């Protein structure tokens, strides 16, 4: 159930963390029972820049928090997808639109659709934190 | 206004929340809203295996086969985020077994897809059409074949 989606490897997965520090996060939020409120927490703890993605709010954890990803300034390697497996999807072309390498759905959030669409490198079905805790962790 | 009871019945219906989901219907929030994409409180319900707000959307007149703008229903949802249930109430209620959307994929490809051999067997059951082709000429059958699920396809043949 935490079981990959991708056919990606340890390796594969080992790059894209210590590859890219730049990561959209959507479906960021600052309510303690959203899993992408952990995460971002753990991400920007482990020197990740992260730019919040939610048009519901202007601010999350002390960032700038812009209503979609083709908003966002800075550049962006990965979008780190917390939405719905209805929504997720159409992430694809906007992080590809956006130049972005990664796109990385979490548990459940995806849908076939995502692969039609489908660089991008497509992760799905795994999360930021526990994969990094898992390759990168003390 | 519609929209704000629009919103807040969607996010209710997506995160389960039986009770709000009563009050807002009960304060005039249409089950039958859509987000900017077409999504409606029952797509969110079914992909997120809210069960009993199915069932409570369903009574109060949701439309069983609304399609996104990606011709995605819930049906599709359902069946691919292996909620089982969801999926025979919605079988019971009209829902069209052999919708495609924009990738040409029914619900028996999708449920295929992930693997799911009691919704398939169940999708079957109620006319789901084994012969149906994506937009790349695949048929459930040959997905579970490109994926090794051998056993899923022996009852997709
Ligand atoms: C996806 C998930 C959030 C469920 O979402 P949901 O209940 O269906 O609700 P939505 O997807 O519609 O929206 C979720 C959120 O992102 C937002 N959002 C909705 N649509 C959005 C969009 N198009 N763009 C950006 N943000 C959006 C919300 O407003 C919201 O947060 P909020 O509660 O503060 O308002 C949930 O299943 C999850 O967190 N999955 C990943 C879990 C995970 O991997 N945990 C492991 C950590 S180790
Ligand atoms: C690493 N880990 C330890 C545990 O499983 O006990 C966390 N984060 O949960």
């Amino acid at each position: 159930a935490t079981r990959p989606i991708d056919g990606l490897t340890d390796e594969d997965i080992r790059e894209i963390l210590t590859r890219y520090k730049k990561i959209a996060l959507v479906g960021a939020s600052p309510k303690p029972e959203r899993d992408a409120n952990i995460v971002m927490k753990y991400l920007l703890e482990h020197g990740y820049d992260v730019y919040p993605v939610n048009p519901n709010y202007e601010e999350v954890l002390g960032r700038k928090c812009y209503p979609s990803v083709l908003d966002i300034p800075d550049k962006v390697e990965v979008v780190d997808l917390f939405v719905n497996p209805a929504k997720a999807w159409r992430f694809v072309v906007y992080a590809i639109k956006k130049g972005a390498k990664v796109v990385w759905f979490q548990y459940n959030t995806y849908y076939p659709l995502a692969a039609r669409q489908a660089g991008p490198i497509i992760v799905a079905n795994r999360c930021m934190m526990r994969e990094h805790e898992r390759l990168l962790g003390e | 206004f519609g929209q704000d009871l629009g919103k807040k019945l969607l996010e209710a219906a997506a995160a389960g929340q039986d009770d709000e989901v009563r009050i807002l219907m009960a304060n005039g929030a249409d089950v039958n809203a859509t987000d900017d994409n077409g999504l409606t409180p029952l797509h969110l319900a079914a992909a997120n295996g809210q069960l009993e707000i199915v069932e409570v959307l369903l009574k109060n007149g949701a439309d069983v086969n609304a399609s996104d703008s990606a011709g995605i229903t819930p049906l599709h949802l359902a069946a691919y985020d292996g909620h089982l249930e969801i999926v025979e109430v919605l079988l019971k209620h009209g829902a069209d077994v052999n919708a495609y959307d924009r990738a040409g994929w029914t619900p028996l490809h999708l449920a295929a897809l992930s693997g799911q051999l009691e919704i398939v067997e169940v999708l079957l059951k109620h006319g789901a059409d084994v012969n149906a082709q994506d937009a790349l000429g695949l048929t459930a059958f040959d997905i579970s074949i490109n994926q090794g699920q051998e056993d899923l396809a022996e009852i997709l043949q």
